[PDB]
């Protein structure tokens, strides 16, 4: 839905890392380049950002309900 | 008959709000 | 094949069956069950008026 | 000898004769209709 | 609306302050009201007023007055996203009906409206 | 006395238990209760 | 068009007058679906 704020195995923060993985894909890197460069080593990590699903960009997409 | 004082004309106060 | 009439009869057997449309769309303005009531409350009123 | 109303028959969501087979992707978001649901289903009460 | 020293003027609603009529204010329109030569509204009449307001504010509206209060707004609707896929989904239907009359004329019509209602973003 | 809020233009009003269950500015049919006023606590875990 | 036709006859005698009574079927009209509620009025569903 959203990025989770820790790392399920270990508790090391990765909710501060999104936006720069995003800007990195962006910029051309490799998926396991780009996470290198986050400085994400143990692949516990690795995995929390690789199989994340932003689904909160389609829940967005329907009108507020309060205005 | 009598004059209206201003709380006579308070209580039918209609607001913009109460307009709309 | 490639015969001029052979090839009429294909193009023109293939296209008969694509066309299939029967039935004919419209618009609703108002409750289709309106002219039943108001037929039946037509008949309810002749029906005490003949009584 | 006119039109006379013989009953109503469910339609079948995303068929031809739904609503929702012309709405684009931004109608859809409007309409409150998931873009990922694919008909095929009727809705009965 | 019509000041009493003034001439009569046609004013939209939103002028009108919430704020309460402070005293010198009232005291001039009773300077104008005496300039011209006018009285005040009577109590009965102040007590009428204040009972149509109450009974306006307290009262419950009808299915048909509900309806035409909406028709109305409708008509003074601008643009509204729930209302423009409604009105774009009836020409379609519209279009359809017309499509399978072989109505070659209202077609082209409709299109070209839905062209210009179109092209969203 | 209650509010509520219309589930197409998202318009606030209020009724009195005596009014018809509608918008009253685009007329939608569906409307929804707004949130309640008690106080809202959770436990962050 | 299974059935297009229903027939009804009668030989009246009451002068011999045979009457035939018939009803056909011809084309038949869809709609997109609508909801007509308890005050009269209809809209698009
Ligand atoms: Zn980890
Ligand atoms: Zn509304």
């Amino acid at each position: 839905m959203i990025i989770p704020v820790r790392c399920f195995s270990c508790g090391k923060v990765v909710g501060d890392k999104w936006d720069a993985y995003l800007r990195l894909l962006e910029e051309g890197k490799q998926e396991g380049d780009a996470l290198d460069e986050l400085k994400l080593k143990r692949y516990c990590c690795r995995r929390m950002v690789l199989t994340h699903v932003d689904l909160i960009e389609k829940f967005l997409r329907y009108n507020p309900l309060e205005k | 008959s009598k004059p209206a004082t201003l709380s006579d004309i308070n209580k039918i106060i209609f607001g913009r709000t109460a307009m709309s | 094949f490639q015969s001029t009439t052979h090839q009429k009869l294909a193009k023109a057997l293939s296209a008969k069956q694509k066309k299939e449309s029967y039935a004919r769309s419209v618009v609703t303005k108002e409750d289709p069950e309106e002219r039943q009531r108001r037929l039946e409350s037509q008949e309810n009123e002749r029906y005490r008026l003949e009584r | 000898g006119n039109k006379v109303h013989i009953g109503k028959v469910p339609i079948m969501l995303r068929s031809k004769f739904c609503s929702l087979r012309t709405l684009d992707e931004v109608d859809l978001y409007k309409m409150k209709e998931c873009p990922y649901d694919m008909g095929g289903y009727f809705v009965i009460n | 609306v019509a000041f009493p020293n003034q001439k009569e003027m046609v004013r939209p609603l939103f002028v009108f302050s919430d704020s309460s009529i402070t005293h010198p204010e009232f005291d001039l329109f009773l300077r104008e009201l005496d300039a011209e030569g006018l009285s005040v509204m009577d109590l009965r009449d102040v007590d009428y007023k204040y009972h149509q307001l109450k009974e306006m504010s307290s009262r419950s509206l009808s299915n048909d007055e509900v309806n035409s209060i909406v028709k109305m707004k409708q008509s003074l609707s601008s643009n509204t996203g729930f209302n423009t896929v409604l009105k774009k989904a009836q020409l379609q239907e519209e279009l359809e009906e017309a499509r399978d009359a072989h109505d070659h004329e209202r077609v082209a019509r409709i299109e070209a409206e839905l062209k210009s209602i179109g092209a969203e973003s | 006395g209650v509010k509520y809020t219309c589930g197409a233009c998202a318009h606030n009003f209020s009724l009195n238990k005596s009014d018809p269950v509608r918008c009253k500015e685009c007329g939608h049919r569906v409307i929804y209760k707004a949130r309640t006023k008690r106080m809202i606590q959770f436990d962050a875990r | 068009w299974e059935e297009p036709r229903l027939i009804l006859d009668q030989p009246a005698q009451h002068d011999n007058i045979n009457k035939r009574y018939e009803i056909r079927f011809g084309k038949i009209y869809l709609s997109r679906p609508t909801m007509t509620e308890a005050d009269g009025t209809t809209h698009a569903m």
